[PDB]
């Protein structure tokens, strides 16, 4: 027997149930927890990484759950991660060279043992936010899900005490233990007795990296009486420069408890101790929503390559589905079947769910040797009836889309909008918070009620339509920063129950200029009559009819995530070049339509750019000006007055 | 943070009064909470996209006090259908004298100002206690809607669209039904259901519901 004090873990048991584990384990959950070709699940990893030279691996809860003799194993890296990983460091390494033995190489053999080795659980079991965490349960592996607010520099810590004796010509050093340095006072008594002589230098020590990063919290449960919480926890090296603001994330970590100085002055605590986090994985994406601009991002991507820290910032593919793709994008009916499957608890509202497709695409995003920069993005407006799904297709937009935030009313200003300046209530420093414009710096910014909104916050977006980009000078703070996101958007009309014969370029309360300049509007009058309202109606009711709406799959619908998968390679894979037949049905369109301004002319063009990116296409081409010109006259309906 | 009257209140009740003399900001607020739950705020630390899930019941008084007759409620009326849209009901609630009713309305009155104890009849209404012991017994289920109602229903409703665009673009005209109109008669359906806390819906109980939708305006006419 061997065992660790107040605790019911043993090393080489556990290195044995962890090999045995790992030789033996072949998409087993698939069978045991479902009904779902390939083999050995796992050991596939711990074979291909090797020649790479890399010290990390990650690694579920559920094949742990999976397998036989690892239900046990499951409660014990629970209970204590730092441990059982510790544990699991070198039974890692011992698989390794246990697994090497049946391998003859070249001489590799120079770094593995001089190399570390490190885990990282990620999908594990289910945590309720922060309310759960009663003192019973503190110092566990913890799930969570939430978004960013506020980044903070870099902590060093002392990691390895140089001193230096004063005489002798005589070096010295210490390392610390469990948090602390005892300086030895006295001074190497063999050569020279002088029990408090040696000093002491920073240049020399080696440093640890610690950051720390406040959270906004977003569960699926809340109680009669909530709001939000901002949490703050501790990251490590080899993981800075990962999250910061503009992200929604899952996560995981430990919770823990730690007390606070009453001043700079003097150890005297305080009875309650502030708790925090300490941070051993990080899930930057997810299957319900794609994902960044792989443009935008770049120097973040090849940080990331020099720092040898991979931890995820694109979803990856597989081939077998790049045919699938190819194959789906053979067909002809994409331009319906995409509007069908954007909203099937929705009736018709084709061009509207188109258009909402075609920014989701976004466009084209070009730039010049230094002074040019063109964003795929195109600025929208919806307008007409109360009493339809404007409301309820923004909120989805929301939800599907990645990085956005919405916005309502009048209950917002310039301040709230752009930078602005407060103060920590920990450190009582003068510290920022970014701006909630920003923040959606790529993707969604959705707002409702447009009208009734402030002069003074409406002032803004001027110029955010045009460069993404806002400026800021107040308190100490001189910067012109980067907004690209997209804008996206409801209005309402003017007065109530609509004016049907009106200039409806005047019947909205809004002027022209701040109408014009949109790339696009949408227009959901009601023109009452059956073949469009009974349909509906049962549309609507049989949604009602189940406890949720599976069988709305009939009539062809795809589902969310092939969906999604196939967008993001879209967006992150073609560039159409502009083509030149389209340029003569462009210019006519633009000009005969003119009988209101310039801006509609780069509408068309970054939405049939889309166009062209849809169906995969490297180019442009003519017919898109086609669809583009024909369904922006459809938009505001341009037979009737 | 803690919040202001409303999200203190969430998969609860609020009240309202006077609600025309209110400002242009309480109006965008509630614009969002009616349709859609959330409230969204972009003015200093607080960014939030915050949960409200609340139950609003507005009052107020038209222009001049009282009716007038020779004017709609859709110009009598001070706030604008733009919002009231999403007010799935909406009663007018206006007063013209007989000299039979108002007799025994002293009689009430004069007999609950005599003693708190209401009218002797042979009944007995109970205490909140009890009412919201059967109210949160009743919020247990969930029941179903058959397809035998679903017609009569989408009859019904394609009835009043025409009905009222056609006809009622006149004195004692109120814009238009909607499907907010539909989803509010499903929703009380429903809650119809949950009361005889049976998990289907009959077709007795549409005809309830259109019956006070539009009895709401009765009194528009006299
Ligand atoms: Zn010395």
């Amino acid at each position: 027997l061997r065992i660790i004090w107040g605790t019911n873990v043993s090393i080489q048991e556990c290195t044995t149930n962890f090999r045995n584990f790992l030789m033996s384990f072949k998409y087993k959950f698939r069978k045991i927890l479902d009904e779902r070709d390939e083999e050995l699940y796992y050991i596939k990893q711990l074979n291909e990484m090797r020649e790479l030279g890399t010290s990390n691996l990650n690694l579920d809860a559920r094949n742990l759950l999976a397998y036989k003799q690892t239900e046990d194993l499951y409660h014990q890296l629970l209970n204590y991660p730092q441990e059982v990983i510790s544990i699991m460091d070198q039974t890692i390494k011992d698989c390794m060279v246990s697994l090497i033995v049946d391998n003859n190489l070249d001489y590799d053999l120079d770094e593995i043992e001089t190399k570390f080795y490190k885990v990282r659980p990620y999908n594990v079991g289910s945590c309720k936010g922060m309310r759960e965490l009663n003192p019973n349960d503190i110092d566990k592996l913890i799930n969570l899900k939430g978004l960013v607010l506020r980044s903070t520099p870099v902590i060093p810590d002392m990691k390895v005490a140089f001193f230096k004796c004063n005489v002798c010509d005589h070096t010295m050093a210490v390392e610390i233990d469990r948090g602390v340095i005892q300086e030895p006072a006295r001074c190497e008594r063999i050569d020279c007795n002088e029990p408090n002589s040696m000093s002491l230098i920073h240049n020399r020590c080696s440093f640890a990296d610690k950051q720390v990063i406040k959270l906004q919290e977003t569960p699926d449960f809340v109680p009669d009486g909530q709001t939000p919480h901002s949490i703050s926890l501790c990251v490590y090296d080899e993981l800075v420069d990962s999250c910061r603001a503009g992200d929604r994330i899952e996560v995981t970590g430990t919770f823990r408890s730690i007390p606070i100085r009453a001043n700079s002055r003097q150890r005297v605590l305080k009875s309650l101790y502030k708790t925090y986090v300490d941070v051993v994985h990080v899930k930057k994406v997810s299957d319900k929503r794609l994902d960044v601009d792989t443009s935008t991002i770049e120097q973040e991507l090849m940080q990331n390559k020099v720092d040898h820290n991979e931890v995820e910032e694109v979803r990856q593919i597989t081939d077998q589905d790049l045919a699938k793709i190819r194959e789906v994008a053979a067909r002809e009916d994409l331009y319906s079947l995409l509007a069908r499957s954007i909203a099937p608890s929705i009736y018709e509202l084709e061009d509207v769910k188109k258009g909402i497709l075609l920014q989701l695409f976004g466009g084209t995003n070009k730039t010049f040797t230094k002074g040019g920069r063109y964003r795929g993005d195109i600025n929208i407006l919806l307008c007409g009836d109360p009493s339809t799904s404007k409301s309820q297709i923004l909120q989805y937009v929301h939800k599907i889309t990645p990085r956005g935030v919405y916005t309502s009313g009048k209950g917002s200003s310039a301040v709230g909008l752009t930078a602005y300046i407060t103060r920590d209530v920990d450190t009582k420093q003068l510290v920022l918070e970014s701006g909630a414009l920003v923040l959606s710096d790529g993707g969604v910014c959705c707002i409702d009620e447009f009208d009734k909104m402030s002069d003074s916050t409406r002032s803004v977006l001027h110029e955010v339509m045009e460069q993404q980009t806002i400026s800021i000078a107040k308190a100490g703070i001189i910067t012109t920063l980067n907004a690209r996101s997209s804008i996206l958007a409801s209005a309402n009309p003017i007065g109530s129950r609509y004016n049907p014969n009106l200039p409806v370029t005047e019947n909205i309360d809004l002027p022209p200029p701040l109408l014009s300049r949109f790339d696009l509007v949408y227009l959901v009058l009601d023109k009452v009559d059956e073949k469009n309202d009974r349909e509906l109606a049962k549309h609507l009711t049989n949604l009602y009819l189940e406890d949720k709406p599976e069988h709305i799959s009939q009539d062809d619908v795809l589902p969310v995530e092939f969906l999604t998968m196939y967008i993001s390679y879209a967006k992150e894979h073609i560039h159409p070049i502009i083509t030149e037949a389209a340029k003569t049905e462009l210019v006519r369109a633009y000009v005969g339509m003119r009988k209101a301004t310039t801006r509609q002319l780069e509408s068309m063009i970054r939405l049939a750019e889309a166009h062209a990116k849809m169906k995969l296409k490297n180019v442009v081409e003519l017919e898109d000006v086609q669809e583009a010109v024909r369904l922006i006259r459809s938009a505001i309906k341009d037979y009737a007055t | 943070l803690e919040g202001g009257a409303l999200v203190l209140a969430d998969n609860g009740i609020c009240c309202i009064d006077e609600f025309d003399k209110m400002d242009e900001s309480d109006r965008t607020a509630i614009h969002e909470v009616m349709e859609q739950q959330t409230i969204s705020i972009s003015k200093a630390g607080i960014n939030t996209t915050l949960n409200a899930r609340t139950s609003i019941l507005a009052a107020a008084n038209p222009l001049y006090g009282r009716y007038n007759p020779r004017l709609s409620p859709l110009d009598n009326i001070n706030l604008p259908a733009a919002l009231l849209s999403r007010f799935d009901i909406l009663f007018l609630m206006l007063d013209i004298p007989s000299r039979d009713d108002d007799e025994k309305l002293a009689e009430h009155v004069t007999y609950v100002h005599m003693h708190n104890k209401q009218p002797d009849l042979d009944f007995t209404p109970v205490e909140p206690s009890k009412m919201r012991e059967y109210i949160a017994y009743a919020k247990t289920k969930r029941p179903v809607m058959s397809e035998a109602v679903n017609d009569y229903v989408v009859q019904a409703y394609i009835r009043l669209r025409q009905d009222s665009k056609r006809e009622m673009d006149s004195k004692f005209s109120f814009g238009q039904a909607t499907p907010r109109t539909l989803l509010g008669i499903i929703r009380l359906s429903q809650a119809l259901a949950k009361l005889r806390l049976a998990d289907m819906v009959d077709i007795d109980d549409v005809e309830e519901a259109l019956r006070l939708v539009r009895v709401s305006k009765e009194s528009l006419y006299q």
